[PDB]
């Protein structure tokens, strides 16, 4: 009787956006808010007054 | 190996006046590449705070 929408198949494309994938990412805190110190190897001590 | 002379006598007709046949012969000696190796595996943080 009738064309169906299975009866054209592949006639009608599909198709794709990008639009919703970014993620905007985000770093540690600890290195935004506090001082860094470049260590040289495994062990660094610091002495304090206790 | 190395060829043996011999003392020869002087006849026509009798196997000591013959002059006796001798011969050299060579040998292969040889030499065969073999492989020998060791490895030696190591920590990258090692490596890195020496």
């Amino acid at each position: 009787a009738d064309i169906s929408r299975s009866e054209v198949a592949t006639l009608i494309q599909e198709a794709y956006a990008n639009d919703l994938l970014a993620s905007a990412k985000k770093g540690s805190t600890v290195l935004q808010a506090f001082p860094t110190v470049n260590m040289g190897t495994k062990t660094t001590h610091l002495p304090v007054l206790a | 190996t190395l060829p043996g002379a011999s003392w020869v006598s002087e006849s026509a007709t009798e196997p000591e006046g013959v002059k006796p046949t001798s011969e050299a012969t060579w040998a292969d000696r040889t030499l065969v590449a073999e492989e020998v190796a060791v490895i030696i595996p190591v920590h990258e943080n090692v490596v890195d705070d020496a």
